[PDB]
């Protein structure tokens, strides 16, 4: 029990601000090479291993540098080549990325990787996006440029070998802006095109660069989205909107498995305690300005009834107070309203002399 | 359903007071009295109310068989100390659906009646009283 | 209770309800209760409405 | 039966019908073309068959 | 756990010390045991398929190495018994409140 | 919309001093009052203001029930050190939707009531003060 | 833990003057009353305030029994010495928990009432005084 009387004094690094919810920014890359198997991450330019092809390289500098900024943290995984991608799309699920594409690219893998995205995205709840060539898929997963011969640094570039461009290109934007009307200082060179195609392109939601005014630049920043559903709505087609909604999905499965899973009872006290909990995250949201100011989170009615109806229990005489607070298990239902901002994209103007 | 045999009758009930049942008792009543203020909305011309709280008052009465009421109080009260109690009544009529049992506490009384007599009369003593809670059991 | 006074051999077709409670029952006694026990949150339902 | 707990967040823009139980405004017109036979509802000028 | 290997008896002792070591109003679902390092892999629905057998286990997930649920080791239910009886920690205050009447 | 069950009702307020809750208050009163000049235009009749600060004030009435208020500035009074505190109000009316909850910062009070007391009069303290800064929490 | 029993009664009270104790008492008061000037500091709205000091006064009903008032003071005050006296107060409430003992000093009284009658009217007397300094006693 008792020791000899001892002092200690003790230096340590300050704590600051708050830990990142979701890490973002991080960029997902494969390519196939005989040598440098395995995971390989690169942070700045300098630390490039020297065995890889040039011709790797060039795709490898192309995803360094980015839109507005470098991105945060990119991802090189290596594969011999020969062999079916399925194996190094398993290997990857266990790490974490914002974004995927194939420099080296075929018709048959483009489809195995559209199903893989979508079926990890709905089955897993697991948010990912990914950068195709030429590919008609219509979940938000997957951002498809449109573009032939791409004349970057006084060489040919094909649709495949610029979505390493294109993606981190998007990567290096911020939360708040958009990769609209962002003019690209490396190409050059586009084929020509009318600008009624244009529209008729952008309409079927493929990603096109556009020659504009001046410089070149991204036309649009619309999703792969071209069937609109009755519960899916027309603004689900933006790439902004639809980061966003990611970003807060992952930031918040975070917070209930680390604070509110198997450690409080499923009361309705606790309910309202998660509830402010909620909010107050949506108003540090709000305070960083990417949502609407009056966001709301309010106890799921019409959901909770229809399971206690299930249960078997009659709900004629209970008032709505009691209905909140009935019973339920461990079974929790909430629903919340929010309003998602949107940077400038159509300006009109009438000027009365 | 309804029918003249279901009415309860004041001749089954019993009290029980401080833990003790009381055989010598006549009547007893308590009553909650709640207090509203009167609202005029502008518009409409028919008032409306808001309910702020309620006072609880009622009444013992008993034969006077016994100093019972004495040994309770009386030396209490001089001293300056106030007793509360707990009173419990119910009502069982074999003709009516069952009985209904009832709690008051937090009694307090309202005065003393050291003695009341009169020739060729019976004596009596009542007593009334405030209460504050009270309890439902076996309610019907 | 009910079942106790009938395999006793009382008769208790005019026997009240309210008087059925407190017959004679000898040493046992019958009691029933109901309670609802609370458990810790393990599912989650959010629907934010854009 | 009983699952690994589950924490599923799922969005969905709000839509309002406001509609009441009868319903105003459907004009039904036939008529005689070679190709595209059968009801074919429109909404819009744009989604009008080729 | 600790550079050592052990076989499914030998982590009963650490099974056994989590579980009474939580007060009586959490349970032991999704609790993290920073100790344990390594497990052999397991598919998710194989683990879903487990957890419906009536089995203990140890699952992957996103963080430290943690516990999958809390169930019991019954299956079948009766018309007496249903799936309240299941969780460990209902169990446990039934049969506190049990001891104490 | 407005119904007669809507307004506030007093009783179901509660106030917490400098962290400690106090069960035996009666009112809790917090007013700014502000600070306006006469400005009187050329050209136009109609007088018109001008507005230059605010100045607080309050006031806190609670039952005898103990010494609370003694031990809070008596010493520190005599020796030339002026307290400051902080209060907390919430008024929550299960009938009224939402619940208002305010801080008033840096309360001076204004005096002490050592003693007072009457024949067959139950004690109350009153104490009024003044404030500078408020702070919302939770307004409906 | 707040009930309506610990409320301070003042018949339970008592006073003490120059030592010798005063049973025919109606009510007693003493009172701090704080001076406080009012400060404006540039840049922020709210006006504050600085405590300089604080005054003391209170006042003391009694039946007129006996001429206590008089001997007193009524011979000094000609001559030109103006005494000084020492009050005690104790407030011992059964039903409260504790009583508090409060000592007023450097009292000096401000009037002097040689005869105050009316026909069909009990006598009272009452006399403000101010004082200088106190002590606690055994607060609750």
């Amino acid at each position: 029990a008792i020791g000899l009387p001892s002092i200690n004094i003790s230096f340590k690094e300050l704590a600051t601000t708050v830990k990142e919810r979701s890490a973002r920014g991080i960029i997902a890359m494969v390519l196939k090479d005989a040598k440098a198997l395995g995971l390989n991450e690169i942070h700045e330019k300098e630390d490039i291993p020297v065995d890889l092809s040039a011709e790797n390289k060039e795709y490898i500098n192309l995803a360094l540098m980015g839109n507005v900024n470098t991105p945060n943290k990119l991802l090189v995984y290596v594969i011999e080549g020969e062999a079916d991608i399925q194996t190094a799309l398993d290997f990857l699920e266990t790490k974490e990325f914002n974004y995927l594409c194939m420099p080296k690219a075929v018709e048959a893998d483009k489809t195995a990787i559209k199903n893989w995205i979508i079926k990890l995205r709905d089955i897993d709840k697991v948010k990912v996006k990914a950068v195709l060539g030429k590919v008609v898929g219509n979940h938000e997963g997957i951002i498809n440029f449109t573009t032939e011969d791409v004349l970057v640094g006084e060489k040919k570039y094909s649709v495949d070998e610029f979505t390493s461009r294109v993606a981190g290109l998007i990567a290096g934007t911020p939360l708040s802006q958009s990769v609209t009307y962002t003019k690209l200082s490396d190409v050059v060179d586009i084929p020509k095109m009318t600008k009624v195609d244009a529209e008729s392109r952008v309409n079927k939601g493929e990603l096109i660069l556009i020659k504009e005014a001046g410089a070149i630049r991204i036309a649009r920043g619309v999703n792969s989205l071209t069937e609109l559903t009755a519960e899916k709505g027309e603004m689900f087609q933006k790439i902004k909107i639809v980061d966003t909604l990611d970003i807060i999905h992952s930031d918040i499965r975070k917070v209930i498995i680390d604070d509110y899973i198997g450690k409080v009872t499923n009361s309705y006290d606790n309910k309202c305690l998660l509830i402010v909990a909620i909010k107050s995250y949506l108003e540090e949201l709000e305070k960083s300005a990417l949502i609407e100011s009056d966001s709301t989170v309010e106890i799921d009615f019409e959901a909770q009834k229809s399971y206690l109806k299930s249960k078997g229990v009659d709900l004629s005489y209970m008032t709505l107070q009691e209905i909140k607070e009935a019973n339920t298990g461990s079974k929790v239902f909430l629903k919340a309203k929010i309003k998602v901002l949107d940077a400038m994209e159509d300006i009109d103007l009438s000027i009365e002399i | 359903n309804m029918e003249a045999r279901n009415v309860m009758s004041g001749t089954w009930g019993e009290l029980w007071l401080d833990g003790n049942k009381v055989a010598e008792v006549k009547k007893f009543q308590a009553k909650m009295e709640f207090t509203k203020e009167d609202i005029i909305i502008a518009g409409q011309m028919g008032t409306d109310t808001k309910y702020m709280g309620y006072k609880g008052k009622g009444s013992i009465t008993l034969y006077h068989v016994s100093s019972r009421m004495h040994k309770l109080i009386g030396e209490k009260i001089k001293r300056g100390s106030e007793p509360r109690f707990v009173a419990i009544s119910k009502l069982n009529d074999p003709d009516s659906y069952g009985a209904e049992r009832i709690a008051v506490k937090n009694i307090a009384f309202d005065d003393l009646t050291l003695a009341d007599w009169e020739v060729g009369v019976k004596g009596e003593i009542e007593a009334p009283f405030t209460f504050t809670e009270y309890d439902f059991l076996d309610i019907i």
